[PDB]
């Protein structure tokens, strides 16, 4: 199995049903046709206060294939549409088809800049077991960020320090504690295609 | 900073 309580076995598409009941899902997802991730929809952060967390099943890196009626083929959906399916408030329960890759399927790149003193990166971060997921960003701060980073990316390391499983106070102090050379290590989901187009 | 309810770096 019943979707309401089905466990998530690795490497098997599982159809699940999640209690939402008008409360936010609270996930950060990536994927879209104009997106840096063009191969699927992937959870890069779970808010502890939201309904995904209250369900206890989904993890970071889970690949979302279908939401309700809609199969989530990001090749033919906007980044907006993708994100907005997860931020809608739904009245009852939501069905999802999920795939947990083991091992996980990721891209790993680097982003380097020379930050100017008192000119923010324009990033708002959410800390987790992988690193600091980017929750939102103001474009136009640093050319490097626009072309190489988007909402949903996970910053794994900042100027040498591993960001994995660190308190927000700690993360925020590290980022605000730099004015000069910036060396960011980044993990981004790259699922293999499990979706066909309409 | 804190601006419109969020923390920015």
């Amino acid at each position: 199995q019943e979707p309401a309580t089905a466990e998530i076995k690795p490497n098997k598409k599982i159809l699940i049903e999640l209690k939402v009941e008008k409360k936010p899902m609270g996930v950060i997802v990536c994927g879209g046709k104009n997106n840096h991730v063009t191969t699927g929809c992937v959870i890069t952060h779970v808010y502890p206060e939201g309904q995904v967390a209250a369900d206890k099943r989904l993890k970071i890196f889970d690949h979302i294939c279908d939401i309700n009626g809609t199969p989530i083929h990001v090749g033919s959906m906007t980044t907006l549409k993708v994100h907005q399916l997860f931020h809608t408030t739904y009245e009852k329960a939501v069905t999802l088809t999920v795939f947990r890759a083991d091992p996980p399927e990721l891209e790993k790149f680097n982003v380097d800049l020379m930050k100017k003193a008192g000119k923010e990166l324009g990033l708002s971060l959410s800390p987790n077991e992988i690193g600091c997921t980017i929750a939102d960003l103001i474009q136009g701060q640093y050319p490097e960020i626009d072309s190489k980073l988007q909402r949903g990316d996970i910053i794994t390391k900042f100027n040498g320090d591993a960001l994995e499983g660190l308190p927000f106070q700690v993360c925020y102090a590290l980022f605000k504690g730099a004015n000069g050379k910036v060396s960011m290590e980044v993990t981004r989901p790259k699922p293999t295609l499990r979706t066909e187009a309409p | 900073a804190l601006r419109n309810g969020q923390y920015w770096v």
